[PDB]
Formats: structure tokens, C-alpha cells, sequence
């Protein structure tokens, strides 16, 4: 299965705010440790989005922000374009398991 | 520059163990750790191990536990990966992934960095257990 | 024993512009800093602690500035971005200690504290342990500025916009950083 929750396919509007939500439980999150952000494209290999909840490397835009609230974080594109209808996981530490588990994995469409 | 490519694709039959292994070119090797993940066809990644600077200290999933073993060698900038028993449901794409450097905690205690992700990625290569 | 005025300052400075100090020729007693108190955070990369009885006190430089709480995580090596590529970055290499508090109450009030800034618009991202001063145009694309601030060209700073109901990874969290060498 997949350990931490996160809506399989969400759709999106050229031009509009689209949410990722990230639920886990209170042992990857409850404990403190961070939740990042991926981006993986079909045919090849992901590459790092957000870590640290909140930054993001060089090479992405300015568009894409998350956060950490609790025991769920969430992701955020304003402004999106037809490039990025590719998928996102979030990737978190616990100590139930002591491994570096992943999330179920979205899917993000453009119209 | 930086980047990463491996090799140990294979046809496994019911019963079979096999070694895999990542070559590193570019960055320094020998000090960040290095981490395996796997994704099944058809769902998401999953994490499959870890180890750290110099081979001290390594982690395992519930899924690859007492199976799986793992070796690197700073010489040949190899990383490697060998598994025991791959059962029915093993058939996935196998990604080296670089982790972040390890970081002294108070009293001496070395530990990995828990809080990180993982930066650079390579290509994969496809492991098929079959009949 | 000189590093007990790195702690207690009534103002740092923001990252564009940080503070160094050669500390020269005198006892550095190191425990101190470990055993110091639970609510900070001590990575460590260079060398362990409990084994820095050499003689290391060779223009020790102590860092410090103030970033936020979500962004402390890329003071580390390698780790770009935003503010460890255009404003301060550590090499792949002998950077002792990262220490980071939390300052709650000492800067974070209702109407903003405006003299923490960040240079978000640089060309040519930086070399480990560079400072920069200049604040002229950025130059991204077409036609030269002569200094206007006009178009397609931004000023190099920005400001931080303080308020106490922000999330903990907002809030400020006052880094200092170490280094070690020798001769
Ligand atoms: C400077 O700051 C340091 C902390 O980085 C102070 O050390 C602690 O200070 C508190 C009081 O604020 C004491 O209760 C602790 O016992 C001190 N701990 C240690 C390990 O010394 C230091 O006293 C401050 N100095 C001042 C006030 O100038």
C-alpha cells in the first residue's frame, strides 16, 4: 500500500490555485520531521521540488510553494502552464517504521 | 558534471537472488550518503535502503527486510545492491538516488540526516521476477 | 570564553551583509557549546565534538545572521536556492558547527522589523564564503539600465514582512556558523 494519504488525481484550470494535500499520521509528522515535495515525469526519473517544507532548488520558478501545518502539509501552483501535468509525492520520516516513507501519489491534468 | 547511471537489469525466475550496481560520476563520492528506492508499475515510489558515509550505519523497509544487502565501494565509485529470494512482486525500476551529508549530533553521536530529501537522481534499471 | 557576545546581541544583521570576527590567540573552552541547552540545534559537519582539544585557534570565524525557521535546512552543504546561492553558501568542506535558536520575541512584532533583508536577484550564484554589497539593477534581459528601477530589471533586495501569527518555519530562528582551519 502507500502510508501517507494524498488524493490520487486532481484536476486544474490554466490560471488557478491548485492544492496537493499530504496526510500522515502522528509518527512522520508528529514528531517533527519534514515533509518535501517531487516531481516525476512518465519515462523517466523524478527530481526534487520543494525540501524543508518551503524551499525549492534552483531551476524551478517561483510559483511553487508548501507548508507545514500540523500534522498535514499541502503544495500549491499559481500560474500554472502545460508543462507540469506530470505526478507528486511527499516523502517524510518516521520512527513507527524508522524508513523513509513515501505518499500515494497524485496526477495533475491541464484543460 | 553530476550525474548517475547504473546497470543489473534482469529475467528472474521463482527462487533466484541478484546483485545491482550504480556507478557515480562527477561529484564527491566518498562523503554523502546514498539511497535506494523502487517503484512497482502501476503505483508510486516506496523506499528501500540507505547507507551512510562509510558504511557503518544502514536502514531497511518493511517490505525488503531480511532480504536484502548492501555494499559500497568509494575505489571504483560503485554503489552496489544485492537481493536474496525476489519474490512474486518485486518486478520494478530500481533508482540510486543521492542523499545529503551525515552531521554530528552533541555527545559525538554520528547519524544520518533524517530531515532530508533526495537531490540528484539517476536513469533506473528494471528488475522482473516472472515465471 | 570570547564567543559569549556572538549570543547575546541586541541586533545581527541580515544575510546580505553578516559579521565575522578573527578570533586570535586566546582559550576557547568548546564546552560551552554542546551541553548548552535542549531547545537549540547543533549539526555538525567538520569535526565531532569531544575531540577538539588541538590547536585549532587559528582566526576562528564565527558567522551569524537570521533566516527563516523553514529555511534554516539550507545552510548545509550543497543545498541551493534562494538564499544559500545569491546571499551566503558553504563549500563541500571543513565548516565546523551550524548552530540555530529560535528568536520568538526578540524581532518579531506586529508592524514589521525592516532592517532583515535577503538579495533574491543576483547574477552568477555565489562562491562559498562571499559577501556582497552593491545594490544596483539586476540586468536580467533587454535595454541597459542606467539606474531607473524601471522595467524587466528588479532592485536586489527585499524585505521580510514580520507579524507574530505566522507558522513556526516563519518565524525567525537566529543562525550562527563555525569554521575551522589550520596552518
Ligand atoms: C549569552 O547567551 C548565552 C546563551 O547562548 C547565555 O548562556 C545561558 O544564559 C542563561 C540566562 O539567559 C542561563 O540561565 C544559562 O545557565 C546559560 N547557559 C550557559 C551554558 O552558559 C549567557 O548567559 C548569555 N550571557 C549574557 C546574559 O550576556
Amino acid at each position: 500500500q502507500s502510508v501517507l494519504t494524498q488524493p490520487p488525481s486532481v484536476s486544474g484550470a490554466p490560471g488557478q490555485r491548485v492544492t496537493i494535500s499530504c496526510t500522515g499520521s502522528s509518527s512522520n509528522i508528529g514528531a517533527g520531521y519534514d515533509v518535501h515535495w517531487y516531481q516525476q515525469l512518465p519515462g523517466t526519473a523524478p527530481k526534487l521540488l520543494i525540501y524543508g517544507n518551503s524551499n525549492r532548488p534552483s531551476g524551478v520558478p517561483d510559483r511553487f510553494s508548501g507548508s507545514k501545518s500540523g500534522t498535514s502539509a499541502s503544495l500549491a501552483i499559481t500560474g500554472l502552464q502545460a508543462e507540469d501535468e506530470a505526478d507528486y509525492y511527499c516523502q517524510s520520516y518516521d520512527s513507527s517504521l524508522s524508513g523513509w516513507v513515501f505518499g500515494g501519489g497524485t496526477k495533475l491534468t491541464v484543460l | 558534471q553530476v550525474q548517475l547511471v547504473e546497470s543489473g537489469g534482469g529475467v528472474v525466475q521463482p527462487g533466484r537472488s541478484l546483485r545491482l550496481s550504480c556507478a557515480a560520476s562527477g561529484f564527491t563520492f566518498s562523503s554523502i550518503a546514498m539511497h535506494w528506492v523502487r517503484q512497482a508499475p502501476g503505483k508510486g515510489l516506496e523506499w528501500v535502503a540507505v547507507m551512510s558515509f562509510d558504511g557503518s550505519i544502514k536502514y531497511y523497509g518493511d517490505s525488503v527486510k531480511g532480504r536484502f544487502t548492501i555494499s559500497r565501494d568509494n575505489s571504483k565509485s560503485t554503489l552496489y545492491l544485492q537481493m536474496n529470494s525476489l519474490r512474486a512482486e518485486d518486478t520494478a525500476v530500481y533508482y540510486c538516488a543521492r542523499g545529503v551529508q551525515g552531521y554530528y549530533d552533541r555527545s559525538g553521536y554520528y547519524n544520518l540526516d533524517y530531515n532530508y530529501g533526495m537531490d540528484v537522481w539517476g536513469q533506473g534499471t528494471t528488475v522482473t521476477v516472472s515465471s | 570564553c570570547p564567543f559569549d557576545e556572538v549570543f547575546n546581541a541586541t541586533r545581527f544583521a541580515s544575510v546580505y551583509a553578516w559579521n565575522r570576527k578573527r578570533i586570535s590567540n586566546c582559550v576557547a573552552d568548546y564546552s560551552v557549546l554542546y551541553n548548552l541547552a535542549p531547545f537549540f540545534t547543533f549539526k555538525c559537519y567538520g569535526v565531532s565534538p569531544t575531540k577538539l582539544n588541538d590547536l585549532c585557534f587559528t582566526n576562528v570565524y564565527a558567522d551569524s545572521f537570521v533566516i527563516r525557521g523553514d529555511e534554516v535546512r539550507q545552510i548545509a552543504p550543497g543545498q541551493t536556492g534562494n538564499i544559500a546561492d545569491y546571499n551566503y553558501k558553504l563549500p563541500d568542506d571543513f565548516t565546523g558547527c551550524v548552530i540555530a535558536w529560535n528568536s520568538n520575541k526578540l524581532d518579531s512584532k506586529v508592524s514589521g522589523n525592516y532592517n532583515y533583508l535577503y538579495r533574491l536577484f543576483r547574477k552568477s550564484n555565489l562562491k562559498p564564503f562571499e559577501r556582497d554589497i552593491s545594490t544596483e539593477i539586476y540586468q536580467a534581459g533587454n535595454k541597459p539600465c542606467n539606474g531607473v528601477a524601471g522595467f524587466n530589471c528588479y532592485f536586489p533586495l527585499r524585505s521580510y514582512s514580520f507579524r507574530p501569527t505566522y507558522g513556526v518555519g516563519h518565524q525567525p530562528y537566529r543562525v550562527v556558523v563555525l569554521s575551522f582551519e589550520l596552518l
